């Protein structure tokens, strides 16, 4: 690499820079959306989607970087199980459910993909990328103490939510698998990232090792 | 709060490991699956003292398979010792021992220099490579072996295999002045290294492996391999006495005949039950009470509050250091593994 040489990373960067924009944009809503459902942190929750708003914009600035042109049409599909499993849930008043989707699952994978990319990324994309990644570790911040707080009730709808959606994350590496090798990026690194950043949450949450191990299996991966 | 980071010998152990445990959808994975694994703490510890100190420890899955160095993953080997390093330091133990083939990749990919991981900086001092220790008990029971087969030790030939290794340089040192040993046979791969050990001891032939094992009467074995030779009886002198401080072993296979006295070097026995259940795993003789040395370094500092990375680098253990960590060893209770009989 060393050289965002195109037509064959021109040619990757294309979905990759499709996805993050989509899932930026898709935890704007997303977050915001919580705040009929949980009424004290409604303040909360419209700033932390504002951040996504302006991330998207600095991805969209990497955009501006290079000659590159998005497809959000791959892109939307990728979120599609993703996205309606969360549609599905708010419609039905079950935030328990809502907040593994976005504050852990969708988190820890913007998490996972922004570290993995420090290094290898264009100069100019590492500065932008380097400051985003600390607001999304508070975004997880977020649900980590929520659900802390309200572990008891919860922990039965948390393990239901996880057997469901968890798998759709395995599967998802597997789609951007050899574009991700393009830029420089190892499938087997992103995912190992996702588990040290998800288990980290369930753990502080208060879930004990044993259940952890289970849980952060599923999927045949 | 002691820390012991660890790994297993194949793929085969972690499949049973796995099940015994009772997790049956791990054990039906391949390589790949614990190449993208994260670190757990797998087991609490409590310890207690001869003098009646008691100390609490955790250990450390780091997910290493010695088959990722065969299968030239040097890339995965590498996070895998720094995410397990940068785990244990986010449970905030006080002092870790990087057990078997994490602190040799430590040292051999030069992981001192990537400190920043997760953007934790890690605090050096709180991690020990065990090594010092390690290189006592196998001083120990060179001399204790000597002594139960009517062998006189200073007048016999004992071969280093792993000579200017971290623990083969010190076992050297102490096999030169502590013991007085006849002869020295010094076994490497590098050949500079080896020139230079000798020029520091002032004394000791160096020879291939093919050559120095028919001429040993102690043979101790010190060496990084991933997978372990084969040796025949008939190549080695009778009697032969085989120590094998290895993980995993450097002998590929029970070596037994007529005069073969095999002992698994490194250990150490203590005098009270252990609370755990993963030294059950590694084949340990009576696995409440032996345990390894490198791990035992780490008990040792905690009990003592040496709070440091007493053991680091390569070739700077010193005769000193092995005297002090042995009088804790000896004062809270661990004593040297003997011949079996
Ligand atoms: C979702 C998650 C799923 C989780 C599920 C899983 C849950 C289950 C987990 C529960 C597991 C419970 C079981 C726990 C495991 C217990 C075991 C402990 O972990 S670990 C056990 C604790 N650890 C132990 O066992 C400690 C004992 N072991 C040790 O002390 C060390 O490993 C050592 C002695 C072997 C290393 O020595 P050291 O000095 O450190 O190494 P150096 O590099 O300095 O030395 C290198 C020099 O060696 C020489 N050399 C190399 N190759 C050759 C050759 N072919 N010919 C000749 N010579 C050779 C060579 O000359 C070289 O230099 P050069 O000439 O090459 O330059
Ligand atoms: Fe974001
Ligand atoms: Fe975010």
């Amino acid at each position: 690499e060393l050289d965002f040489q195109s037509e064959s990373y021109k040619d990757a960067y294309s979905r990759i820079n499709a996805i993050v924009i989509e899932g930026e944009q898709e935890a704007f809503d997303n977050y915001n959306r919580l705040a009929e459902m949980l009424p004290d942190q409604r303040d909360e929750l419209h700033k932390l989607a504002k951040m996504e708003q302006r991330h998207m914009k600095g991805f969209m600035a990497c955009g501006k970087n290079l000659s590159v042109t998005p497809d959000m049409g791959f892109a939307q599909k990728f979120f599609e199980r993703l996205h309606e499993n969360f549609k599905a849930a708010a419609a039905e008043g079950k935030v328990v459910t809502c907040l593994l989707i976005q504050s852990l699952i969708i988190e820890c994978f913007a998490i996972a993909a922004y570290n993995i990319y420090i290094p290898v990324a264009d100069a100019f994309a590492r500065k932008i990328t380097e400051g985003v990644v600390r607001d999304e570790y508070l975004h997880r911040n977020f649900g980590e103490e929520w659900l802390k707080a309200n572990f008891d009730a919860s922990k039965a709808e948390l393990e239901e939510a996880n057997r469901q959606n968890l798998p759709l994350v395995w599967l998802m590496l597997n789609e951007v698998a050899d574009d991700a090798r393009e830029l420089g990026m190892e499938r087997e690194s992103l995912v190992e990232d996702f588990m040290i950043a998800y288990g980290e949450a369930l753990e502080n949450i208060g879930f004990t090792t044993r259940e952890i191990m289970r849980m952060s299996a599923y999927g045949l991966a | 709060m002691f820390g012991l980071i660890g790994h297993l010998t194949s793929l085969e152990q972690a499949r049973d490991v796995s099940r015994r445990m009772g997790y049956d959808e791990y054990a039906d994975q391949g390589l790949e699956f614990w190449s993208s694994a994260p670190p757990q703490i797998v087991d609490e510890i409590t310890v207690t003292s001869a003098t009646g100190k008691v100390i609490h420890g955790r250990y450390i899955e780091s997910c290493f398979l010695p088959e990722m160095l065969a299968a030239r993953r040097f890339k995965t080997a590498t996070r895998k010792v720094l995410n397990a390093m940068s785990h244990a330091q986010k449970h905030g133990i006080d002092i870790s021992a990087l057990g078997g083939f994490t602190s040799i990749i430590f040292e051999n990919f030069d992981l001192a220099s990537l400190r920043q991981v997760r953007d934790t900086t890690l605090e050096f001092e709180r991690f020990t490579t065990g090594n010092t220790h390690t290189a006592y008990v196998i001083c120990r029971q060179v001399e204790a072996a000597a002594k139960t087969l009517g062998i006189d030790i200073t007048q016999a030939t004992v071969a280093v295999v792993g000579a200017t290794g971290d623990i083969g340089s010190a076992v050297c040192r102490w096999l030169d002045l502590k013991l007085g040993v006849g002869d020295l046979i010094l076994t490497a791969r590098n050949q500079e290294r080896l020139d230079n050990l000798q020029a520091e001891l002032g004394r000791g032939k160096i020879l291939p492996l093919e050559a120095a094992l028919p001429e040993a009467d102690f043979i101790v074995w010190v060496a990084s391999m991933p997978q372990g030779v084969v040796i025949d009886p008939a190549t080695l002198k009778q009697p032969c006495v085989l120590i094998d401080g290895g993980y995993p072993k450097n002998l590929g296979s029970k070596v037994q005949g007529e005069g073969i006295y095999v002992l698994n070097g490194g250990v150490v026995e203590h005098c009270f039950d252990i609370d755990w259940q993963i030294m059950s795993a590694a084949e340990m003789a009576r696995p409440e009470r032996q345990m390894f040395a490198s791990f035992a370094e780490a008990m040792l500092l905690e009990f003592e509050g040496w709070h440091t990375n007493f053991s680091w680098g390569r070739n700077q253990i010193t005769i000193e250091k092995m005297e002090a960590i042995g009088e804790a060893s000896v004062r809270h209770g661990f004593q040297p593994l003997a011949l079996a009989i």
